[PDB]
């Protein structure tokens, strides 16, 4: 399903990457490389819907991204992963980002990638997806908040 | 809190051990694929005893919890004849280490119950504890289903390493 | 004595986080290396203490340079005891770590093993589930093996949250020890029957996963992959059966021959255009391999292109 998703600016700097397939950690940064280029160069008016790196495994796979100001969301799926869907899922992802962090922005990105981790946990877990109820992840994520406040 | 890493052979009881100490109570257990760690109190002293599963083949990860360690428990099982040697050799190893030069040894004879369990100055003469140098070491025959010698063990165990009331 | 300790917070406040880090990275981005090299040993220092929040931080850095593509592999055992601490607020930092950090190649396979399966069989189903996701990252066939005795417990768990979370691992656990696969299979199928349509989804996803890699278990299973689209009324779920069901089609035609009429039902009560695709494309397929007998494909086919225009 997921493979990584990755988070970066538009000049390759990382401000998230989690990866769901093993990839050691050079590799990890060079998939991260080719994807910038392969993403980052692309016109606002290119199809989302790109086709995978060759690092990560092969071609076959996807490189959804969505891209706003100077962040890329790059989500690295197989071959077998819905593309429509996939966007679906990303801005709602985004969404969830806005209602946890009263609209998130780099900074979030930035100083509270933790949290944005906690978030993606409860959005994906090892690459499949663990949530698509946009008020219930919320839910759990504010309950974890509320668990961390109490003790 | 005062740290203290307490190893063993496999199945001698230090699981048991830890647990009816910070409980009170013998819970049932399992071979310890990790590791266990609880903090205990006594006498006004905490004490965060880490138990290390006593399998040998995790024998060789005892290094990772040498550092800062401030005391070693050898939970020795008296009923076990037949691995005495191969607790020997390992405490032997075990002391040869730099890191635990200046840490404490309090040993643990467990398993009194059985019949067949050895008494423990045949426990200190198999150890070789009276042959140790620049080691402040102790002896306290224990029974882990009982728990018969582990308070004693705790109070010395404070004592040496506690410095005033 | 007092003061000593009072050093030791004042040395403290002068301690970088996380974010000190970042500030100081982005503060000092041409000297960087030589930054950050500098706060790695001083990391090394750091995980020396006894301090778990201390040390619980110096993880957090870590996990920041993790994501920058540093080598903080050494620090494992630290992140261990991160893990091993009795507040989740830094075992959860131990386990995000452990995530991207752990590697199936070290010996932190033994030695995480019952803290694991302590902090699974904790009745915090948050404590649990953090570490359910550290493990869906970092899990090798060992840990598959024995952890998978406590987790198809946890697939009963009480609430739903980690019922979820525990089938998709179970995936996981399928993929490196399948030998529990075969016992869990139909159990499987019964976590497929949970009232609760989340856990429940993630259920289909790993039944759909199961096929596709391994299409002999899907046969007797097509009547329920039926009834799971049926009753499905999650866009996702309904396009990961609707998929499944175009990679079954080659294989069992005679399923596409049926599945093709709820499919144009579907298609007519089809509102999400992201769906509407993934019904169209799908049921192109199917079409074709029923062409072969089947002259009134083109009827469909008709729909199909409305649709497509
Ligand atoms: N008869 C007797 N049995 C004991 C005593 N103490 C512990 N046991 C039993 O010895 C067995 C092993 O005890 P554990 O505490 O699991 O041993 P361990 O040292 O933790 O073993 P590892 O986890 O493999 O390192 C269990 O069945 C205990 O109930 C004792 O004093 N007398
Ligand atoms: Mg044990």
């Amino acid at each position: 399903m997921i493979k990584a998703i990755l988070i970066f600016n538009n000049h390759g700097k990382p401000r998230l990457s989690k990866f769901y397939q093993p990839y050691s950690e050079d590799t990890q940064q060079q998939i991260i490389r080719e994807t910038f280029h392969l993403v980052s160069k692309r016109d606002e008016n290119v199809c989302n819907f790109l086709e995978g790196g060759l690092l990560i495994g092969g071609s076959d796979n996807k490189l959804i991204y969505r891209h706003y100001a100077t962040l890329y969301f790059v989500f690295c799926v197989d071959s077998s992963e819905s593309e429509l869907g996939i966007l679906d899922l990303i801005q709602v992802f985004v969404e969830t980002l806005d209602k946890c962090f009263e609209n998130v922005c780099e900074l979030d990105l930035i100083f509270h990638v933790d949290k944005v981790h906690n978030i993606l946990a409860e959005m994906v877990m090892g690459g499949m997806v663990l949530e698509t109820n946009m008020n219930e992840i919320v839910t759990q994520i504010d309950a974890q908040n509320k668990l961390e406040k109490s003790e | 809190e005062m740290r203290i890493l307490m190893v063993g052979l496999d199945a001698a009881g230090k699981t048991t051990i830890l647990y009816k100490l910070k409980l009170g109570e013998i819970v049932t257990t399992i071979p310890t694929i990790g590791f266990n760690v609880e903090t205990v109190e006594y006498k006004n002293i905490s004490f965060t005893v880490w138990d290390v599963g006593g399998l040998d083949k995790i024998r060789p990860l005892w290094r990772h919890y040498f550092q800062n360690t401030q005391g070693l428990i050898f939970v020795v099982d008296s009923n076990d004849r037949e691995r005495v040697n191969e607790a020997r050799e390992e405490l032997m190893r075990m002391l040869a280490e730099d890191e635990l030069r200046d840490a404490v040894l309090l040993v643990f004879a467990n398993k009194q119950d059985l019949p067949n369990a050895m008494n423990a100055a045949e426990i200190t003469d198999k150890l070789g504890l009276h042959s140790l140098r620049h080691r402040n070491w102790y002896i306290q025959a224990t029974c882990a289903t009982s728990g018969d010698g582990l308070y004693e063990g705790l109070d010395w165990l404070s004592n040496q390493l506690r410095n005033q009331k | 004595m007092a003061l000593k300790m009072v050093k030791g917070s004042i040395d403290r406040m002068f301690d970088k986080n996380l974010q000190d880090l970042v500030r100081g990275i982005r503060n000092h981005k041409e000297d960087e290396a030589k930054y950050i090299s500098q706060c790695i040993d001083e990391i090394k220092q750091e995980l020396k203490q006894d301090n778990i929040a201390v040390k619980a931080n110096a993880v957090c850095k870590l996990t920041y340079l993790q994501m920058l593509g540093y080598d903080i592999s050494w620090a494992a055992f630290n992140i261990i005891e991160v893990m091993s601490a009795s507040k989740f607020t830094f075992k959860r930092i131990g386990y995000l770590a452990a995530s991207q950090s752990f590697h199936e190649g070290t010996d932190v396979i033994m030695l995480t093993t019952n803290q694991i399966r302590k902090d699974l069989s904790s009745p915090s189903q948050y404590d649990t589930g953090v570490a359910l996701t550290g493990l869906s990252c970092f899990v090798t066939p060992d840990l598959a093996r024995d952890l998978a005795n406590d987790i198809m417990t946890l697939m009963s768990h009480t609430k739903p949250y980690i019922r979820k979370k525990a089938v998709l691992i179970m995936y996981k656990v399928f993929l490196k020890y399948p030998e529990s696969l075969r016992p869990a299979f139909p159990r499987l199928k019964e976590k497929l029957e949970d009232p609760d349509p989340g856990v429940q989804s993630a259920a289909v996803n790993v039944i759909c996963e199961l096929a596709r890699r391994n299409p002999k278990n899907y046969l007797s299973l097509a009547p329920l992959f039926f009834k799971l689209m049926t009753s499905s009324t999650n866009n996702w779920v309904l396009i990961k059966i609707i998929k499944l069901f175009g990679a079954l089609t080659p294989l069992e035609p005679r399923l596409g021959k049926k599945l093709i009429e709820p499919l144009t039902n579907l298609i007519h009560s089809t509102s999400a255009m992201s769906l509407l695709y993934e019904c169209v494309n799908t049921v192109i397929a199917v079409l074709i391999s029923l062409s072969s007998g089947m002259p009134n494909h083109s009827a469909s086919i008709q729909l199909c292109v409305q649709k497509l225009r």
